[PDB]
């Protein structure tokens, strides 16, 4: 369940090692009197499990190291130390009462503040922006937001690591404004073209709700599906 | 407005309350276009006295700068009637704008990350084809050198094939075993590449396997193992 069990079960392994390569000394010091004692034949060869021996070693270092590679990806956030101020200082400016808790206009009013693509205050309509972000955030429609509540959508909204793909999912469709399909202009503001003309190579053509074909129209939910489901 | 102001009134020397009136300096238009970037504007030296200059300088550095086009004068907004609309436009202009191009270098930059780790991994995906195309070639065109099961009759012969083929055991077995425990070991990190970056199963091609390589491999090892057997049966009879 979680990855640092893995470093233990590692260590058994690095605590079995050494212990058998006490052990191959005494295989190998011992052919070295059978091939002196006027050769014969064995059905066997030492020195190639000695070359197994030593491959596990290696398999089990790099294993290791791989794993603690992991571990450092999936545990540092990368956000710099300006940002999480600059979090923290409109948090306190939002939460004007210091309550240790922002409403909800004060969290839509913290989001504007974070520079976020929400229309406001039309006239008698709702959109789902807004509502799937209190979703994310407060589930529970509680009112208020702490300052983890926000914390923990800053971190998943700022940078680096990723810890599901449903974010790719909703996110080509941010990157493409809500729009079912793509293009590669769009990818281009973006990505270095090394990596649009992968796509463009990997991806395939969009197909709308009506059945019509862009030339254009890239879609990126079934490319998505493809590889990483 | 209240996003506006709120931004403005922590940077300095600049307050906004209402959408007419304060906007007539020209300092706010240049305040906020320095708090997403700075680094084209010095706004240390601009003075409010300077007012015509303030907005046709931030004006200047609006359209063909940054991308946003509509046409007023330093002088319309110096005027003391104002325009409720042009100014509306303006700032869902950029408000729209900034957060676009936010989330665009945001998206940009997590895309790059999986993207770059991904193709990365395919190079040396064709890298571990090649190698196993061309160790797994060697490999038939080694067990067909090693079927020949016909040689001369002498004691010297004889022993002149136990010597070689002793040689061929104790030299170039163990880097041509080497090999499939560098293709293992590539294998590997290509499994733990895929759940680092958790896609689908890479479902190595048929003619490719592992298990393919295991069966060529102890079949070379039978193949070696009653060539001994009728090696040493010939020797100690000519013995």
């Amino acid at each position: 369940g979680t990855l640092e069990s893995q470093l233990e079960a590692n260590k058994r392994k690095q605590k079995e090692i050494q212990a058998m390569k006490r052990q191959l000394t005494k295989i190998e010091d011992l052919g070295e009197k059978l091939e002196e004692a006027l050769v014969l034949d064995i059905k066997f060869s030492t020195i190639g499990l000695a070359q197994q021996w030593d491959q596990l070693f290696q398999l089990g270092v790099r294993r290791q190291h791989n794993l603690e590679q992991q571990i450092q990806i999936r545990d540092t956030p990368g956000v710099s130390e300006e940002t999480l101020e600059e979090f923290k200082t409109t948090y306190r400016h939002f939460d004007e009462n210091l309550t240790g808790r922002l409403s909800h206009k004060d969290f839509r009013s913290c989001l504007r503040g974070l520079n976020y693509y929400l229309p406001m205050v039309e006239e008698g309509e709702s959109e789902p922006k807004f509502e799937k972000f209190l979703d994310a955030v407060d589930p529970g429609r509680k009112g208020y937001v702490t300052q983890e509540d926000y914390t923990y959508f800053l971190i998943d909204k700022e940078s680096e690591n990723i810890k599901s793909s449903d974010e790719i999912e909703n996110s080509f469709q941010a990157l493409a404004e809500g729009k079912a399909y793509i293009t590669k202009e769009d990818m281009k503001q973006a990505l270095t073209p090394e990596q649009v003309s992968f796509c463009a190579s990997h991806m395939q053509q969009y197909v709308d709700p009506r059945g019509r074909s862009h030339p254009a129209g890239y879609d990126y939910v079934g490319f998505i599906n493809s590889y990483f489901g | 407005l209240l996003w506006c102001q709120m931004k403005t009134a922590g940077y300095p020397n600049v307050n906004v309350t209402n959408f007419t009136s304060s906007w007539k300096d020209g300092l706010a238009f240049n305040a906020l276009i320095h708090k997403h970037r700075p680094d084209l504007i010095d706004f240390d030296k601009l003075k409010d006295s300077n007012a015509r200059h303030n907005l046709e300088h931030a004006f200047d550095v609006a359209e063909r700068q940054l991308g946003i086009i509509q046409l007023l004068d330093p002088e319309d907004v110096f005027t003391e009637n104002p325009d409720e609309k042009s100014i509306i436009t303006y700032v869902v202009a950029f408000y729209h704008y900034f957060s676009k191009m936010k989330v665009l270098a945001v998206e940009g930059k997590r895309v790059g990350k999986v993207i770059d780790h991904a193709i990365e991994t395919e190079k040396m995906i064709e890298k571990y084809s090649g190698l196993a195309s061309d160790l797994l070639t060697w490999i038939e065109q080694t067990i067909t050198v090693l079927n020949s099961r016909k040689f001369a009759n002498s004691l010297a012969g004889v022993q002149q094939q136990l010597q070689a083929f002793s040689t061929y055991r104790t030299v170039e077995k163990p880097p041509k075993f080497q090999e499939k425990g560098n293709l293992e070991v590539l294998l590997f990190t290509i499994q733990s590449r895929m759940r680092a970056n958790n896609q689908k199963v890479y479902t190595p091609h048929d003619g490719k396997l592992v298990s393919d390589i295991n069966r060529a491999w102890e079949s070379l090892e039978e193949a070696e193992y009653r060539r001994e057997l009728a090696l040493r049966s010939e020797l100690i009879r000519q013995e």
